């Protein structure tokens, strides 16, 4: 084989590349654009549909879509078109010549499996390709055996404990809250200084406000009552069009709705009670080293200072007759990615494959006989 | 040979075809009946049944003049049509049957004018083809550009539409009462402030010119007051083509400003600064500089003397005004550039003319006369789906 | 205490009057006209600025202005002078000894009801007062306890499901298009008749005409069909000068932006979309129960036969196996007050006023540790 491919189809951001490398030539928000506004001007061209950075660019006039949502796909039309941008657009190679490695988290309807890999059957006719969970990669990228994971991205966030080379399935929790719910609650929130945020193209500035004025706080009760004399936490943002935006304590609520999920209507555990519920339901002789070989991955743990709030707080629930750890790399967003490229980089997984041959007999349906 | 295209508007008439640049010929949409009155009626040539046009204008000492379009719309319609009989006959003295013509038309006109126009062009003339055209879209053309917000200001009507990236925003198309007919109407008045009075059919195109030869648009209003309140300096002569000579004081300044403040008209709706601003604050937040950093001006009511600086002044200030609320801090920060093409007189007819020719060769992309015939008038639809 | 005072401060509209009480005892438009003539008529004592009834009668001269934008107070000094002309002129009580009522829109940005309180309690001196979303006076108007208010009034409309005894903050939804909406649009399509109405008090005469000769089509498709022959959907007006008006299709056109936004250009679900999108948030506990009861309130939803079109397209988005009813009380104009009025009439309700007394250490914050 000349070169392999890797690809995370993430909610909100769709990372390719070939394997073996470090630096992602095909990274962009999975948006599809279609022009609102029916009247338009003869002309120029005007495109049926918009997607990627370009769609991004002239998101003014389009109503932006997600093909994803809480990993569910509904939208498979836009699904292929986003697959053919990704294919010849920004690669400029041919599909029929190297393998696919797809990801997708635990939990997912067998039908999905069942559509992506018939798709990539047919509408592409690649030569190969494989599909596995997104948190094989992200502990595999780390160079680790054992250790549980938290895969939290644009729509899902997953908790995954890892064996020697297996895992718990038992252990196994998928929860809903992303960084489109938390982008939701924002919203909910800033609604309170007379901004408003309504249209996708506002929710795509809305993101920026997010990622760019957002922190967590390490005892929200205590730092909300001193947030009384706001003054050291209000910033500036300047909106695209031109204002300016005072953000305050809001620039720290929204992303405590992971912590608490009862902010908006979720009466669930929040993100420190289901790792402790994980690792109490995992073995008792394992559950020392999971206490401590906890990582951090996906492009949600980018908050700064979540980190040191997340192991205060599961030191808490824990036992204090052992130590705690953390693991946080520099690079949890693009973890996935790495982790792929890794796994394809393996001397032997050349074997792992399902090419042509196998389909040609056996069906859509083998894909859970072999591939997980 | 080549299309055919004409700019019907309130106070003149255009007309040419593809790849010309200047307009072939211009003319007010007069329509001239003969009169006597108290005059000399020297017998020049001779006086027809209808004069219309340049013989018209010229000849109007002997005629009353009864416009046809008014408000932007067609008032009475058979002397409309001795217009159209006039320009295709002798203006251009060429008539086939089977040319395409591409028209014009103000955004919210009513449904019946454009239906009945469109009509009397089918039957009456026979031409193959016809397309009706937004003024603000041929704006756009004029200057090539593709995304920014483009003003019109004829005689009938001003209007305002933002386009952006090549989609015209149909909902946001602006639409003010107050053109140069309002114009001239209030120098009419202030004019008969003085004791000067132009009750007479002629006097109407007088005062139209001698609003064109010496009223101007004010910067700074308390400067000008003070200016006319204690220096004569503002003050100028100007002789009638009858030969009488009047005095023009604070008119001057005065006359235009009906478009800024129409309130002075009786006008209830806001200025043109103020409109302006209330057309691109109320669009996407994407959008908004695209839309300040591209304003074109174009019509022959923009031609004001002083009117780019004023306006572009005044953005910046009711900006300020409006946004920061007296904060200094972010004005520097702010990207307004109002286009003064020295043609945006004729930009409705250049983008006309390049229309022309980038839809001709194809004539499944406009209306012919068996379309026509056999889908009635709701066939006028292929043109554009507007609001 | 001798009685107790409700002014539902409307986007349009006051209804002004004492509680326990089924007819309100002053109901005006909100607008504050001031006269654009220098020319002052010396004698006869006309006055500055004119409010209520008096500006409706002297529109000919006036400019109107509306002192709420979209549910959101702007021009807070008209604001206290309508507050000032009712109190002593339409109830003839001074504030110091009746306690009032006030109503606020779900999600308002809430510096709009410290600076309502605050004024209300220093330039007028009231006992205590209360702020309630019109909500949940709309749901106590019919003296039940389930169900979803579809109030839709002037400024803005808004859905807040309920169930027995508790709310569902998380799926309240708000949308901006109400009857100024409307109006503006049945002024934009007037034109294309040849009718042109651009002053304020064309715009009255206009809101006028959308009172007397509007409805809402039962299928869009078919009428506009229908309206090829213009034989039924044609009718007349008579303006106040004496000209006489001819109105077509633009009838039933105004009122279908309700259920297509997109007509006036605004990217949006229309509010039976909304409906369904807010129901579908609840859990399946409470959505079975909540698709039966649908309350409808407000001066928007008075349309003839919107009813109708409301339950058929509802019922077509929900399951068929579902049995929807709309609530359409023939006092749907009033029943936000009404509601109010039983509110207070109840004896269990003196206990959570907001009086002076508490007022004064806690300062104008109090509104939002006491209401909600
Ligand atoms: N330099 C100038 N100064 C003042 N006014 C001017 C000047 N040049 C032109 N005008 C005014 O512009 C008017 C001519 O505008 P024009 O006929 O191009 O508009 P129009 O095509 O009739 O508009 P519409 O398309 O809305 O009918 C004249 O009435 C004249 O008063
Ligand atoms: N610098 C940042 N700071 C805070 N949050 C971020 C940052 N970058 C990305 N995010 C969040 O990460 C999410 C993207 O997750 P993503 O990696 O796309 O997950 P997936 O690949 O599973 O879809 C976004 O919703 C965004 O809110
Ligand atoms: N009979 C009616 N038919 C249709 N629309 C009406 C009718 N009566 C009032 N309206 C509309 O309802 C609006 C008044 O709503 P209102 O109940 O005052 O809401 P709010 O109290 O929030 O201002 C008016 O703008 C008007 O357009
Ligand atoms: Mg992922
Ligand atoms: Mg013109
Ligand atoms: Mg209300």
């Amino acid at each position: 084989e000349t070169t392999a491919l890797v690809c995370d189809n993430g909610s909100g951001l769709v990372k390719a590349g070939f394997a073996g490398d470090d630096a992602p030539r095909a990274v962009f928000p999975s948006i599809v654009g279609r022009p609102r506004h029916q009247g338009v001007m003869v002309g120029m061209g005007q495109k049926d549909s918009y997607v990627g950075d370009e769609a991004q660019s002239k998101r003014g006039i389009l109503t932006l879509k997600y093909p994803i949502e809480h990993g569910i796909i509904t939208n498979w039309d836009d699904m292929e078109k986003i697959w053919h941008h990704t294919f010849y657009n920004e690669l400029r190679v041919a599909p029929e010549e190297h393998p696919t490695l797809l990801t997708e988290a635990p939990l997912n309807p067998k039908a999905n499996r069942e559509k992506m890999t018939q798709i990539m059957f047919e509408t592409f006719n690649v030569p190969a390709m494989y599909v596995a969970i997104q948190a094989v990669l992200s502990l595999y990228a780390s160079g680790r055996t054992t250790g549980i994971v938290l895969d939290s991205g644009d729509g899902v966030t997953h908790n995954v404990p890892i064996y020697e080379g297996y895992a718990l399935p038992h252990a196994i929790m998928r929860l809903d809250l992303a960084g489109r719910d938390l982008t939701d609650y924002l919203m909910k929130i800033l609604t309170e200084r007379g901004y408003s945020f309504v249209t996708t193209a506002e929710r795509e500035i809305v993101r920026d406000i997010k990622e760019k004025l957002c922190y967590v706080a390490l005892d929200f009760e205590n730092e909300m009552a001193t947030a009384a004399s706001s003054s050291s936490l209000e910033k500036s943002y300047e909106l695209p069009d031109g204002q300016v935006i005072t953000i305050g304590n809001e620039r720290f609520r929204c992303p405590e709705t992971l912590f608490q999920p009862s902010f908006i209507g979720m009466e669930s555990a929040g993100i420190h009670e289901t790792t402790y519920n994980s690792i109490m339901k995992c073995d008792i002789d394992i559950r020392k080293d999971l206490y401590a070989n906890n990582v951090m991955s996906g492009g949600t743990t980018m908050y700064p200072g979540i980190a040191d709030r997340m192991q205060k707080e599961i030191t808490a629930l824990a036992p204090s007759t052992m130590k705690i750890k953390i693991i946080a790399p520099p690079e949890r967003k693009y973890s996935v990615w790495i982790g792929g490229s890794i796994l394809a980089s393996l001397s032997t997984f050349q074997q792992m494959w399902i090419t042509k041959q196998e389909y040609d007999e056996a069906g859509p349906s083998i894909v859970h006989r072999k591939c997980f | 040979s080549a299309p055919i295209v004409l700019d019907n508007g309130t106070g003149f008439v255009k007309v040419g075809y593809a790849k010309d640049n200047f307009p072939r010929f211009q003319f007010p949409s007069i329509v001239g009946r003969p009169i006597l009155r108290a005059e000399e009626k020297t017998g020049n040539v001779q006086i027809k049944d209808v004069m219309v046009g340049d013989e018209a204008e010229a000849v109007r000492s002997l005629l009353q003049v009864k416009y046809p379009m008014e408000n932007g719309i067609i008032r009475d319609f058979e002397e409309m049509n001795q217009l159209w009989d006039y320009t295709f006959f002798e203006k251009l003295k060429i008539d086939p049957r089977g040319r395409k013509i591409l028209l014009t038309e103000p955004p919210m006109n009513p449904v019946a004018n454009r239906e009945k126009m469109c009509e009397t062009m089918f039957e009456r003339y026979g031409f193959g083809g016809v397309y009706v055209a937004i003024q603000a879209v041929l704006s756009l053309y004029a200057q090539g550009l593709s995304s920014g917000v483009v003003v019109d200001s004829g005689d009938g009507v001003t209007h305002i539409v933002p386009v952006y990236e090549s989609v015209v925003l149909n909902h946001l198309v602006g639409r003010l009462d107050v053109a140069g007919r309002d114009a001239t109407r209030y120098l009419i008045s202030l004019l008969l402030r003085k004791g000067y009075a132009f009750n007479r059919t002629a006097d109407f195109e007088t005062v139209r010119e001698m609003k064109e030869k010496l009223c101007y648009v004010s910067y700074d209003l308390e400067l000008d007051h003070k200016l006319s309140e204690e220096t004569t300096v503002l003050m100028r002569n100007y002789t009638l083509p009858d030969g009488r000579v009047i005095k023009v004081g604070s008119e001057r300044y005065e006359c235009p400003e009906c478009l800024f403040q129409p309130h002075l008209v009786g006008s209830e709706q806001p200025g043109l600064s103020e409109f302006i601003f209330d057309t691109i604050q109320a669009a996407d937040v994407d959008i908004r500089k695209y839309l300040y950093r591209a304003i074109v001006l174009s019509g022959g009511s923009s031609m004001y003397a002083g009117l780019p600086s004023r306006l572009e002044k005044e953005i910046k200030q009711l900006w300020f005004e409006r946004v920061l609320h007296g904060d200094p801090a972010r004005l520097p920060n702010f990207k307004v550039k109002i286009e003064d093409a020295p043609r945006r007189r004729h930009a409705v007819f250049i983008g006309g003319a390049v229309l022309a020719d980038i839809m001709a060769q194809n004539d499944h992309m406009w209306v012919s006369k068996a379309e026509w015939e056999e889908y009635g008038v709701r066939a006028l639809d292929k043109l554009g789906p507007r609001t």
